[PDB]
């Protein structure tokens, strides 16, 4: 059982595997993580209008209670499934609009047309706290927040592993979890010492204690899973920059696509505005049809591999 | 922002995106070929084939990440 | 100096060229399997078409970064 | 000017050459599978033909960027 | 200043690009065999996915070394 | 002069060269399968020839680019 | 201001990248054989992992030489 | 400016060399299949010979580019 | 001045990197065949391991050369 | 002076890439030819002709290289 | 000093690296076939081991050139 | 001195190395098929030997022009 | 004293490197087929040994070219 808000997201977790009884179901964190990070990966409100439109088009099926069948995709979705995925979609719509408004996007931008939001480049009201296409200074902040997301996600994931090891009284799942936590905090301390505050007083001791409590797990992981798997853990930590990377890639691509149409409208004006609008529409539709799959797949891939594998799901 | 550096950063970011695209292409070749082989007569495998095809895009993703952080680091 | 335009030109050229090379490498095997599947049955035509039109995003990103450098040109 | 024109020439040549290489390494096994299908059934000539001609998008993108670079020559 | 600030970019590009090349040339065969095993039996999804996503540590190490030599600017 | 009319030479050189490399890569598999089809039956000659000479557009594109570059020489 | 730092960076980048490429080309074949063994017998998991994970020593060596060469910077 | 005359030589060098390489990679598979067909039926000699000599136009285009470049020396 | 140190760095980077690439292409086939042998008979584990880790001598030789270069400067 | 080294580099590239191309042709061609010889000796002439034909690539490369040497 | 020292270092680096690459591409096929023979007959170890170790002499051939270059260094 | 001698030497090295690589690519398949023929029947020791030794003309034509160009040193 | 010595060094380095690469490319397939023939029957051991030691002349030619280059410094 689950609360009604987390209920529609059960099909994003039950597809892979079912948990053993007495373990932890990983499903409550999907509706609080996946729509949020998908929305900030997309970071759009112009495409969010298209997502809301296709959600309204899909909701007619659940309104008239008919199955949705596509021959080229070979799927038959019952209304009791279409409703769940529509609920997921308009949950994602809220996050993507609330991050598009702070990325300054309008299926591209209106800031090249009208200064609807303040910026240091075009003065006005209180400016954008995090810009999208300016990678000189926002890149560091976005990468650091992505790394913070990765470390908190991993931390919670194997804190749950330690909890289930404590419940099972095997103590292997507990001591391995504490050791990997120590390795994680040690490598985080080393990464903070690198390209930052060099040789801090409280960093060295924290790193040393983390490395010692990581080495403590040798008495049960002397051969198999102590040495080589810390590289995989570090990779799982560092693989969270794809959020910022996909977000900036999509933002720059959309910006250039609208810039082409804007220059075309500047080129002619009398008739070039409608031709540029049509060209921008068809190009944006083609790019959307190309990249919606990847944009949806990446943040749920993160929750599938970097978070579920911590507690042996 | 020196002039020679302004072109050398272009060379570096171009190498990054080009070789990342080459790696993703050489992965997606075999992955998509096996996917079409799996949907040739087992059409219910469409979702698995699609997610397996879309999985290695992270290589280009990192490549152009490096590219447009080098663009901002001009 | 004066080497700026030329060096960014070779950067764009090699970027778009290697992106096209990767896209062609993917499309080779994917469309070979698609031709085989279509010869087996005509109903696989749309599946093969979308399966080989998906790797076009690689050359799309390549020309994207090429136009990014062209903005500096 | 100086060597900027020559390096722009190098860049546009590299772009068109690697685009040609990519579309060739596609068209190799694309046309192999296509002619294999046609040699056993004549009815599927058109699908194999359009599947063989489709990867020329890479070389027309390379030609486009080469012409763009040549415009600055 | 000099050309160091430009050649570090070439270093980052080579690092991440060749790391991605190695990751892709691994993931090709790994993903092909994994999706074959999945088509044979759906219970191999959990092993195939982690096998395919294991070689990402190569491009992750490439990203890390590029990031540290970017911080060494 | 100097590099100005010297680097265009290597640019058009590689522009025709690896374009010829790409079209030869395309010609290899297509020619093998086509001559196999001819050995099977002599009625496939037109199809094999038009599939063989279709990747010959790559060298004509490279030659067009080389002619444009030579126009600046 | 100088010229050695950029070449040091490009040396580190290509060292890491080529080590990653070697590890990837090893892991392709080895992991493909491993998952093929898993598809018929689940008992080969540990052997497959300890066979496909030892090629990571190449990346380990490349990373250590890159670190000791970054120490010169 | 003595380096002007040297680079045209390099350009024509890879212009003929890469064209010859593409011709060779075509000749490999085409001649292999042609001699396989001839070894079974001796009436395929003319078809095999024309299919083998058809990709020799690539080295001819390379020679044309090399001669055009040499005309500027 | 001082560009020699960067060239020593790129030399040692090549020396470690493509030696690692060579041992990777060796370990690919060796490990694939070893895993195939283990999947049918576990008693060949020692032979498969001492055949897989035998081409590490390429890495230790490249690392010896790189250590010599590092101790030089 | 300085052009001599670049002429040398171009000459080396022209001969070497042509040699690589004819080698990659003669690999498959000679393999198939000797495979045909091992089962029937009557087709020695056709196999020899098919193996010796890709050496026109070597001839073209060496004549371009000799033209460059004369320019040197 | 000068550029000579660093370029000698580059010469040493690629001399050992490319030799190790060729050795690795040899050891791939040789070791794969050797361990395949061992998996069916143990008595072939004497032949397989010498056939695997004997093509490591070109590493020594490359590294002796590298060592005399280091002596010149 | 005057930068001509070193580039002449690298030209000789490139010529010899690429000719050796080409004839190695040829002998890889030719000698393998020849030793398969010699395993099938001992009487093929003439034809297999002459077929394997024939592509050594590539090394002959490479080092002869290498010696001719060495004559300029 | 100039770049001449270092470029001679890199010339002999890539000469021996590419010669060893070609020798390894040949020896891969030749040694694999030879050890297969030896496993099939022990009588052809000497024939396989001489067949795979024959392409070792490429390394000999490369190292004599390198020694001639070394004699000029």
């Amino acid at each position: 059982d689950n609360p009604p808000w987390a209920k529609p997201f059960e099909l994003l977790v039950s597809f892979l595997n079912t948990p053993k009884y007495g373990t932890f179901d990983p499903t409550p964190v999907v509706p609080v993580f996946f729509p949020f990070w998908f929305g900030m990966i997309v970071g759009d409100i112009g495409y969010a209008l298209l997502f809301y439109l296709v959600g309204r088009w899909l909701s007619g099926y659940v309104k008239r209670n008919e199955p949705l069948v596509i021959d080229l995709f070979a799927l038959k979705l019952k209304p009791q499934v279409i409703g769940k995925l529509v609920h997921i979609l308009n949950w994602m719509v809220f996050w993507t609009v609330v991050w598009g408004v702070i990325y300054g996007e309008f299926f591209g931008t209106f800031l090249e047309h009208l200064g609807v939001f303040g910026t240091p480049e075009h003065p006005g009201l209180i400016p954008i706290l995090i810009h999208r296409i300016d990678t000189a200074k926002t890149a560091n902040l976005l990468i650091l927040l992505s790394v913070a997301f990765g470390v908190v996600l991993v931390f919670f994931g194997l804190a749950l592993r330690a909890y289930l090891g404590l419940k099972h009284r095997h103590m292997a799942h507990f001591w391995e979890g504490v050791g990997y936590l120590g390795g994680l905090v040690g490598v985080l301390a080393l990464a903070a010492s690198y390209l930052g505050n060099l040789q801090a007083g409280w960093l060295q001791g924290l790193m040393y204690l983390g490395f010692g409590v990581f080495l403590l797990a040798v008495l049960m992981s002397r051969i198999w899973l102590m040495i080589p798997e810390i590289f995989t853990q570090a990779g799982h930590i560092l693989s969270h920059i794809r959020i910022y990377a996909v977000g900036a890639a999509g933002g720059i691509l959309a910006g250039l696509l609208t810039d082409v149409g804007f220059a075309l409208a500047e080129r002619l004006g009398l008739l070039g505005v409608l031709l540029g609008l049509l060209v921008a529409g068809v190009l944006h539709l083609l790019i959307l049809l190309l990249t919606t799959l990847g944009h949806m797949l990446q943040p749920i891939r993160l929750l599938w591999v970097e978070f579920f594998t911590k507690f042996g799901f | 922002s020196g002039g020679l550096d302004r072109g050398l950063i272009a060379v570096g970011m171009g190498l990054a995106v080009g070789l990342a695209a080459l790696g993703t292409g050489v992965a997606q070749a075999r992955i998509g070929a096996a996917g079409v082989g799996a949907i040739a007569e087992d059409r219910s495998n469409f979702g698995t084939a699609l997610i397996f095809l879309l999985l290695p895009e992270t290589l280009v993703i990192f490549g152009l990440l490096i590219a447009f952080i080098l663009n901002g680091r001009l």
